[PDB]
């Protein structure tokens, strides 16, 4: 079975850098989007970045400019570099695959999901 | 301010003789090379090539082309490389290819201060690569890309990858619908023609096919045939009119399959790994109708030896044709 | 240095913009043509390939000169920059001139004005083809060339003595066919902006039927012959004659697929599928005969036997006197 | 006399201009404004991964250098006028070979207004890259990309927006579908950066959201297996006295399964692969090859055991209906529920 | 003489500006067509295009080429197109076009005394036009040639067709080996698009396929087969060997119709005229065969019921058969 | 420093140089040395009549016009320069569309010795025509020759000369043999002159003998063909009585021969004559159709001359194995040994 298999997160202080990756098993997914997607306690879940076969990287208006994705096609994994984070950015982290079908900005159009890492910001 | 850039370009190209090579008569311009392969496909066995599109980058210094006071890398249009020298590189395996002109000619001049240039295109090829087809479909390929200059000796140009085994990217992201990259491998070295040597830099990837795709096809069909043959060793020796129609229909099926499967398959007019197979299926169901004329022609003379005929051959027809594919799975695998 | 002055003294002054005797009488242009080779006549698409070294001499008032060399041989230079008609094909499909090495043109200019243009061409032309007969039917593909934009009040096209030759006429691609004879004419074709000189030369083609009686002639008449084995069976093998008058229909199915492969979907009864739709006729009767004769065999066993007797004649008749009527329409008749 | 004025402004322009360099040169950043309106959507190729497109490809951008004062506020000319002029150099990153054409001028236009603004829209044929993912044939639905952008210009220098906002900027003609087999839903347009090993380039993106029609597959290759299946059943009900009987009937419905998988093969693309249409190909030949092998169980206990070859052949008339009714309950809410 | 000619046209060009349309800030200049169609081949259902080769003319009037003293309609070689300015028509509709180009470019110039401008071309256009092929091969189809300006609006520059509805010639010689022209209607137009209103001239025909070619190859062959499986209603059911024979091999000739049909005709993917039809010959085949499976089934036990449905059966079938196509030869026709 | 100087010494030979004229004109008659490095022999089609070849072709001719003294006897120049000076019009006489490469840079190569001697290379795909038999079809071997000679220059004018001994003056590379079902024996080199209306020409030829391989044919086509003619055969061993079970053998052979017989002529280009293969191929296609015959004798003369009946079956187990056999060893030593 397909395992989207995460790592990294922790508690940082109002800002700093912070490494958030993804892993992959059961499926090549060189042909596939990759994206990160984030989900507030409580509010709905919010696309963050995304880059698909042609590395053409994609981001949310709220994030632009300080979260940065890179893939790793050699290993099957996606990371996604968090910088300057703010107690705003508390929230769960997860890491999805799809073809876009419908929009790769949208939740429903990824057929894969990882299990969340809890990222969280003390101001 | 940006009438003074204008005055700078206008300095450079004047006077600029456009049939001399940098260091004419001194020391070989030395030339470096980045390839970003874009995509391959189309890798053809009737045809034997392969389509290749890549973003081909050439750096080398020119000390005419230097400037100064201007703090920028002047990323000129790309109608100005025809006012410039650019290498007489070619791909000498090369059958068909083209630089992309949609909007514009995809090509790219970029200038630095101290006279470094650096010259992008944007091509799609078509270079050919013998195959050794004698094991399809398990085989193995080698399809590389020779690049070398035309007109220039070593005594005047050389070439070099830039950045080393990093020069060539993108091989990664490569996904083929019947094929499997491996590894990729860079070379340099020279090549001496008539002439004189050349420079040579070659771009050679190792393909491996996928196996899944002619289990469900190409095999499968072709066995599941010779089994039904073996339904014939079941049924009494008397009745004539089924165990020939059921003998003779196979063969029927089985040359009904070979002559579709031989135009799906690419036209490869020799010996392969699976005309060896197929051919080796059509002559278990030949011998099993073979079999059964025996005992046709004895079962009144002689009703007992007949029977034993049939018992044995519900051993011997499985026992070899298991046989017969472990000798050929390993020899081929 | 005499030959380039003489070369420059040419070129001053001189308009390629206006034809010789622009205003003063029709310019004279006399045709040859040699046939290197003619490639395969596409049935499907009614087209052909022709190779030919095209020449034309005209007489130009503005190229005399004086010295003592009587011809200058120049190469495909100076084709760009004096008066070379405006000649074209009209039924070419898709033609091109050929250019490796160089482009393959030639240009001799005497010193009385005389000009002699020649260029190496490859056409594509348009040969209706008319399949009523196939696959025995002739044609006369045509090649028509004249002047797009000068009536014929200014250019004047006029084969010499020795119009159209041929050089080795068993090494050409022409397998399909065979080449018979060459003719050519000329007339005044009249169209929207005026009347043009159109010169035509018609190429004869037989098609040759050595393929068709292997490849189907001769396998579908023995499945015709082979399914009045039927008649020569006893009556009580109820499966036999069933089973072998049922797989000849099925034989037959598939030669007929054959039959058009190698022609368009022209929508008229050729030759070739007549004599097919009359052999599956032929094998369809075989099996319905019987289906009539094992129905007969419980009631009227006496009637039932003497029909199979009929069928023994009347069947193998009817096929060979179709076969009398169906070659002497096509090869005597017309 | 009103004509030269007219020359005298286009002599006037093209003076002291240089079109090797972009405008606002080492000062800010060009912004070329781009919009498409697609003409018409061109047939889509499964075996070659691609799709074809014709559109009227719209650029706009601000140049300082061409600022005049006039007559006229619009200067409608001609294509002749581009070349003279700078242009940005965008190009398809997925194209895989694009026509610009020229029947019977040159495709293109060119109008310079009195503020410098310039409006450059052009005539193309792309045909791009099309990656698919056929594991769901014919039941598949793909996102057939199309990006665009600077070749040679970084996002330092030229930055790509779309004219209006982002959905109605790509506009699709009603009469321009060309697709036979499939069945354009609609389409999303959205930007994004990419990073080559010469610098950060910016890139357009639209994705067109395809669906096949599987209408032609039913007619023509899962009806005729499901009959041959079904008529291979039928085999269950004659006696087991007519030994030629069954056994004709039974291997000739495996020769049918084998000359309809062959013709079902042709449309399959060629991958390395179980598509939907394979797997049921594959289970409708084993229940023709079961019967089969089912018969000569029941010829063999025949004339020896009695009692046991009717009761073969008695729960075989159920048990092989029954489970290819499962298996038609299974496949068909699998794929058509996705 | 020619010297005088020569001075009048060198003088014409001279402080001629090609970037400028005649009557240049003022009225719109008015342009008529002429087409002369030489033929049209390859209409393939398969790319829903067609290909058309035309005498294409256009015709307006430039006052700045206007000359006097010279009673005569001078014809300009085809190379001074090339300082002439000449309308930007383009077709809508095309997607491979090109001029001839031997020997020379096919193309006319002939100025006229008063300032009229002639100008001829021969192009091969590869025109696109959906086609509804839902009643194929009983379809009609209505293929269309979408002429228009590019850079000018209608505020520049109108088309008319030059002749009436006689503009267009040539039409009757055209020789479709499949279709047969019935109609062609000439329309002129304004369109709007987002920059603003263009004139446009539309040319469209009409074509009714013969269907001549599939009774031969289609139905014919379909009606037979499906006749030859009422045999089986004629022979005693006693005989299992001959009716299960009889009706199991029309079952797979049917297929094999069915099959090669589709590597035949062109790729249509999705449901037409001529699967409907075919399909409903598969059915008829297979209750022909289904029958006997229930007559078999009971006629050991009641001969009389089992006698029943075979004297029926020879009725039923017939009649079912010949009302299917009598539906069907109505809805498609 | 040194580049001034090498600029002033092309500069010099262009002014007064006329390209329209070729060297040595009216003076003497123009030589030129050819040779030709065969980079890789590429595909033959059966069906075109032609092949495929990529060389280097070198010419070298003396033009006194362009001596110089200077720091470097040679000049290795631009592809551009090339274009300014008078080069051969050589052309190829059986040549179809050809191409000259262009990527990245037109493949052309121009060096000047001190004593004007030239060499003028460039990389070509020539497509040659070559006549053909296919009578002996598959066993048939073919001399596909290339010729080429100057267009516009007589042999009054231009003579054409191998650089070296003919025999190698065109040396093929060691790996470059592309040739998939044939085997390039070797080449042979000659020259000669051929004569129109407009003079006479020097023609450089160079023949390729090739050979074609039968041994796809031979497992796909020919041993499908004989064992089934071998079934059809085996009808004569079973008991007459068994009517239905013969009647089936002998016509689903010739069912089986008209599917071997319908595919493997596809493949075969479409002649209009008998090839050795057809001869093949008809000749089974009569054994299976006389040996049904043979059973309908048999079927119709049991129960009234019994004797008889038993005595055709028991002649007919050796007179066709004999032909066939016969048969073969005639056809096979007819083409093997030729
Ligand atoms: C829509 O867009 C398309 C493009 O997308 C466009 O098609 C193009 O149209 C232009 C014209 O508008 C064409 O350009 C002309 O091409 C003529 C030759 O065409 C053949 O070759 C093409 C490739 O060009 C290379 O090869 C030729 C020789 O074959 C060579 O002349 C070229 O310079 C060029 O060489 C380069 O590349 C080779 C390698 O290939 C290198 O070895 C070499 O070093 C160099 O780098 C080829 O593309 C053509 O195929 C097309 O056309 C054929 C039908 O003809 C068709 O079947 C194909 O499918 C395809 O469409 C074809 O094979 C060329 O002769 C023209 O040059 C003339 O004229 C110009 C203009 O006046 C002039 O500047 C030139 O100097 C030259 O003048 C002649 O040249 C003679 C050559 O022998 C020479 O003897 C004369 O003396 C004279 O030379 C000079 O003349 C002056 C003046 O008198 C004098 O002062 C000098 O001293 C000297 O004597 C011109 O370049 C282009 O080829 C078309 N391309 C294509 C793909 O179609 C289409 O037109 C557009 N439509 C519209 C409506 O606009
Ligand atoms: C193949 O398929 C194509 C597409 O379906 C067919 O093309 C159509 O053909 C028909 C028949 O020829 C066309 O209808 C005719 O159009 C002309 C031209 O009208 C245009 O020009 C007028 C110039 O004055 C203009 O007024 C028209 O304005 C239209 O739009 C405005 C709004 O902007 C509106 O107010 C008008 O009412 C118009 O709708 C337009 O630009 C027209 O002159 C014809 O008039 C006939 O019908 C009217 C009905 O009132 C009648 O009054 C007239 O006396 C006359 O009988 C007629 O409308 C149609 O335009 C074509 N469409 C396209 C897209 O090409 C083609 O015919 C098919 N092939 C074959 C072989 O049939
Ligand atoms: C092709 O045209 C030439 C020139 O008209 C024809 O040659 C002339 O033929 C007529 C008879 O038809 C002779 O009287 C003339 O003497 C011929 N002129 C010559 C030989 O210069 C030639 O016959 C035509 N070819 C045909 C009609 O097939
Ligand atoms: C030059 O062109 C004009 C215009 O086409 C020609 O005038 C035509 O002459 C014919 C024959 O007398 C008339 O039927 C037309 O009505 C005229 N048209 C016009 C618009 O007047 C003129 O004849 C041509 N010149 C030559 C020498 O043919």
């Amino acid at each position: 079975q397909v395992q989207l298999q995460e790592s990294g997160g922790g508690l940082v202080q109002a800002g700093g850098s912070l490494r958030v990756s993804c892993a992959a098993s059961g499926r090549t997914f060189t042909t596939y989007i990759m994206a990160w997607f984030r989900q507030a306690p409580g509010k709905e879940r919010e696309f963050l970045a995304a880059m698909d076969q042609g590395r053409i990287q994609y981001y949310g208006d709220s994030v632009r400019g300080r979260f940065t994705i890179s893939r790793d096609y050699a290993k099957n994994s996606v990371d996604l570099q968090l910088d300057g984070l703010r107690p705003e950015d508390t929230a769960v982290y997860y890491c999805a695959a799809g073809a876009g079908f419908w929009g790769l900005r949208t939740a429903s159009s990824y057929h894969y999901w990882g299990q969340g890492t809890q990222v969280t910001v003390s101001s | 301010n940006m009438s003074f850039v204008k005055e700078t370009v206008d300095k450079l190209l004047k006077g600029y003789d456009i049939r001399l090579r940098p260091d004419f008569g001194g020391p070989p311009v030395c030339v470096g090379m980045n390839i970003d392969i874009a995509s391959i496909d189309m890798v053809s066995e009737v045809n034997m090539d392969y389509t290749l599109t890549m973003y081909f980058q050439q750096y080398w210094r020119d000390k005419r082309l230097a400037y100064s006071g201007i703090p920028l890398n002047l990323t000129l249009d790309n109608r100005v490389a025809d006012q410039l020298w650019v290498p007489d590189t070619y791909f000498l395996n090369d059958k068909k290819s083209f630089v992309h002109g949609v909007t514009v000619k995809n090509r790219m001049i970029r200038l630095h201060p101290d006279g470094t240039v650096l010259y992008g295109l944007r091509i799609t090829t078509t270079a050919a690569c013998m195959m050794d087809l004698r094991r399809y479909p398990l085989d193995e390929q080698n399809c590389t890309l020779e690049i070398e200059s035309y007109g220039y000796t070593t005594d005047d140009i050389e070439f070099y990858w830039r950045g080393g085994d990093k020069a060539v990217t993108g091989v990664e992201r490569i996904e083929l619908p019947q094929f499997s990259i491996v590894e990729h491998r860079l070379v340099s070295r020279n090549v001496v023609f008539a002439t004189g040597a050349y420079p040579r830099l070659s771009l050679s990837f190792r393909l491996k096919r996928n196996i899944g795709y002619f289990i469900l096809q190409t095999y499968m069909p072709s066995i599941l045939i010779t089994i039904l043959s073996w339904v014939s060793f079941w049924i009494n020796y008397d009745a004539s009119a089924a165990r020939v129609a059921l003998g003779i229909t196979t063969v029927l099926t089985m040359t009904t399959i070979n002559t579709h499967l031989r135009e799906t398959l690419p036209k490869i007019p020799y010996v392969k790994a699976i005309d060896m197979y197929l051919m080796g299926c059509f002559v278990f169901v030949f011998l099993a109708l073979l079999e059964y004329a025996f005992v046709n022609y004895i079962f009144f003379s002689q009703p007992a030896r007949a029977a034993a005929i049939d018992r044995w051959s519900r051993i011997v027809f499985p026992f070899t044709f298991s046989l017969f594919n472990l000798v050929y799975w390993l020899y081929y695998v | 240095g005499d030959v380039t002055v003489i070369l420059n003294n040419l070129l001053e002054g001189y308009d390629n913009k206006l034809r010789p005797d622009i205003g003063v009488k029709p310019t004279l242009i006399h045709t040859d043509m040699y046939v290197n080779s003619i490639g395969p006549v596409n049935a499907i698409n009614m087209e052909y390939t022709i190779d030919i070294f095209f020449a034309q001499t005209w007489y130009d008032r503005r190229l005399k000169f004086n010295s003592t060399i009587k011809v200058l041989r120049l190469n495909s230079n100076m084709v760009g920059k004096i008066w070379i008609p405006d000649t074209f094909f009209r039924n070419s499909k898709k033609a091109d001139a050929h250019w490796i090495t160089t482009p393959n043109r030639m240009l001799r200019i005497w010193n009385d004005g005389r000009v002699l243009y020649t260029l190496r061409l490859t056409i594509d032309a348009e040969c209706q083809l008319q399949l009523h007969n196939f696959p025995m039917d002739e044609h006369s593909c045509p090649l028509e060339f004249s002047s797009y934009g000068y009536p014929r009040e200014e250019i004047v096209y006029q084969w010499k003595r020795s119009s159209v030759e041929v050089g080795d006429t068993r090494s050409w691609r022409l397998y399909q066919f065979s080449f018979v004879g060459l003719r050519n004419t000329t007339e005044v074709v009249k169209t929207t902006s005026g009347d043009y000189v159109v010169m035509s030369v018609y190429f004869d083609l037989s098609r040759r039927m050595g393929y068709f009686t292997i490849q189907t002639y001769i396998p579908c008449t023995l499945i015709v012959v082979l399914s009045w084995v039927s008649f020569w069976i006893n009556k009580d093998a109820v499966p036999a004659r069933t089973s072998l008058g049922i797989t000849t229909v099925l034989t037959m199915t598939t030669l007929s697929t054959i039959a058009r492969k190698s022609l368009p979907k022209v929508s008229y009864v050729t030759a070739m599928d007549l004599f097919v739709s009359v052999c599956f006729i032929f094998v369809f009767s075989a099996l319905v005969e019987y289906g009539t004769l094992h129905y007969f065999v419980s009631s009227q066993p006496a009637r039932a036997a003497k029909m199979d007797s009929y069928a023994r004649i009347f069947f193998p008749t009817a096929f060979c006197l179709f076969n009398l009527v169906y070659w002497v329409s096509y090869l005597y008749l017309g | 006399d009103n004509t030269t004025v007219f020359t005298r402004i286009l002599d006037r322009l093209l003076d002291g201009y240089d079109n090797r360099l972009r405008p606002g040169l080492g000062e800010r950043v060009t912004e070329v404004k781009t919009d498409i309106f697609v003409t018409s959507f061109g047939p889509v190729s499964d075996h070659d991964m691609e799709y074809t497109i014709d559109v009227f490809f719209r650029q706009s951008w601000k140049d300082e250098r061409l600022k005049f004062k006039g007559p006229m506020t619009v200067l409608r000319l001609n294509n002749l006028m581009a070349s003279k002029i700078w242009t940005p150099d965008t190009f398809f990153h997925n194209g895989k070979k694009s026509v610009a054409h020229n029947m019977t001028m040159p495709n293109k236009l060119l109008r310079i207004t009195e503020d410098g603004t310039l409006l450059y829209t052009m005539r193309l044929t792309v045909r791009a890259e099309c990656p698919m993912h056929l594991e769901d044939f014919p039941m598949d639905a793909h996102a057939c990309p199309l990006k665009f952008g600077s070749y040679a210009y970084t996002r330092a220098e030229v930055v790509y927006e779309w004219t209006r906002e982002p959905a109605r900027s790509v506009v699709v003609a009603e009469d321009g579908s060309r697709l036979n087999q499939y069945d354009l839903l609609g389409q999303t347009v959205d930007s994004g950066i990419v990073q080559s090993s010469t610098g950060e380039y910016v890139v357009m993106t639209t994705h067109f959201h395809l669906k096949r029609k599987i209408g032609y597959f039913v007619i023509q290759t899962y009806l005729p297996c499901i009959m041959t299946v079904i008529l291979s059943q039928v085999s269950f009900w004659l006696n087991r006295e007519s030994v030629p009987a069954r056994t004709v009937f039974g291997v000739t419905t495996v020769l049918t399964m084998t000359t309809l998988s062959i013709s079902a093969r042709n449309s399959l693309p060629k991958v390395a692969y179980a598509t939907a249409m394979d797997w049921f190909i594959a289970v409708c030949y084993a229940f023709v090859f079961s019967a089969l092998i089912e018969f000569a169980t029941v010829n063999y206990f025949t004339k020896s055991q009695p009692a046991r070859a009717a009761k073969i052949d008695r729960l075989s008339r159920i048990a092989f209906p029954l489970l290819f009714g499962i298996f038609n309950l299974v496949y068909w809410a699998t794929y058509l529920n996705r």
